[PDB]
Parts: C-alpha cells; sequence; structure tokens
C-alpha cells in the first residue's frame, strides 16, 4: 500500500 | 454533566476531548498539554460530521481507542518526519 508503507503501529 | 470536563492527557477510553483542525498537519488533533501529536483516526471521520481534505474548526468527542505509531517514510498523510512518533485516536461524538 501507501498507507503501511508511511506509517506503522508501534 | 457535571464530569463533562475535557482531558488534557493521557488519554482514556471514555474521556471528553477537544477535538480540532490541525491545518500545519493537514488533520484533526486532540487538545492536548502532552508534547506527542494526537491525531484522530481516519475511520472516525464520518460519525463526528467531519470530512478529509473550510473544515469545521472543532468538535467535542468521546475516546474510545488509542494506538501508538511511528512514521516510516519522510513524506506522509501527518506531515511529520521520518520517525515521529504520534498517536491515532478513534473518538465518537460526545452528542
Amino acid at each position: 500500500s501507501g498507507t503501511s508503507s508511511e506509517f506503522e503501529v508501534v | 454533566r457535571h464530569s463533562e470536563k475535557i482531558a488534557i492527557r493521557d488519554f482514556q477510553v471514555g474521556d471528553l476531548v477537544l477535538i480540532i483542525l490541525d491545518e500545519r498537519h493537514d488533520n484533526y488533533v486532540l487538545f492536548t498539554v502532552s508534547p506527542t501529536l494526537y491525531f484522530l483516526h481516519s475511520e472516525s471521520l464520518p460519525a463526528l460530521d467531519l470530512k478529509p481534505g473550510s473544515r469545521r474548526p472543532w468538535v467535542l468527542g468521546k475516546v474510545m481507542e488509542k494506538e501508538y505509531c511511528q512514521a516510516k517514510k519522510a513524506q506522509n498523510r501527518f506531515k511529520v518526519p521520518l520517525g515521529t512518533k504520534f498517536y491515532r485516536v478513534k473518538a465518537v461524538s460526545w452528542n
């Protein structure tokens, strides 16, 4: 995707 | 009604929160004294009668969920640098 490329849960 | 006071930190499920437009970060955020950004989760916008993107300046919400996140690319929808940690908060209308 683009979204899960941009940020993740940590 | 007496317990209707706005939380300002350490947000918990059930807190009343003031959700405000943050033009600089292109998103709604929770008013807070934390140095950390608390963004409104994209899934919460419709039921708060908010729109993606003259947007409404503020709504009052009730916290449903909180999630801790980190930006993994320099270009992202939150306009924060690579590596920035922030929260995403799900909320529903206080009314």
